[PDB]
């Protein structure tokens, strides 16, 4: 279990004429994994503050805003809504 | 059967971030949103970087990314060198 | 290496 194929189908998405090289696909795999575990160990902290036994999506978003940088933050959050969204409309 | 990624108009996998979500115990159990919100902020930022990165490439004469065209994507990119720190090739 | 090789 990777998220390289996820990574490339993305890739292709934004650039369709460009390619990745297995070391630069390493590092990409290993951002997704490190950001993973920074997210999850926030929406940890934060379901604890809550005496909360669920991390639920408000959870996640709450992470989002405090690990990320400002306009990444509030991006990510967008498209985090917007898939919830699609997801509970589906 | 269809996917939750599909539902969610995603290309990352929302079953095995739920999966690695469930198997770490961040707390006694996730909600069936926390895995599409969190698979959509992982798939927002491995666009944000491949754009990027992609670029630098072009930029470099080359038709593929290598890791010196993500260490300088990243490099020039405040919030990016902010969130992932820096590439060491 | 395997590095250098495309994904």
């Amino acid at each position: 279990e990777t998220y390289k194929i996820y990574i490339f189908k993305v890739l292709k998405q934004v650039h369709p004429d460009i390619g990745i090289s297995s070391k630069a696909m390493g590092i990409m795999n290993s951002f997704i994994n490190d950001i993973f575990e920074k997210l999850a160990q926030e929406s940890s902290k934060l379901a604890r503050y809550n005496k909360k036994p669920t991390i639920t999506s408000r959870e996640i978003q709450t992470a989002v805003r405090l690990v990320l940088p400002g306009e990444l933050a509030k991006h990510a959050v967008s498209e985090g809504t917007k898939a919830v969204t699609k997801f509970t409309s589906s | 059967a269809t996917s939750r990624s599909s539902k969610a108009g995603l290309q990352f996998p929302v079953g095995r971030i739920a999966r690695f979500l469930k198997a770490g115990k961040y707390a006694e159990r996730v909600g069936a949103g926390a895995p599409v919100y969190l698979a959509a902020v992982l798939e927002y930022l491995a666009a944000e970087v491949l754009e990027l990165a992609g670029n630098a490439a072009r930029d470099n004469k080359k038709t593929r990314i290598v890791p010196r065209h993500i260490q300088l994507a990243v490099r020039n990119d405040e919030e990016l060198s902010k969130l992932l720190g820096d590439v060491t090739i | 290496d395997a590095d250098e090789e495309d994904f």
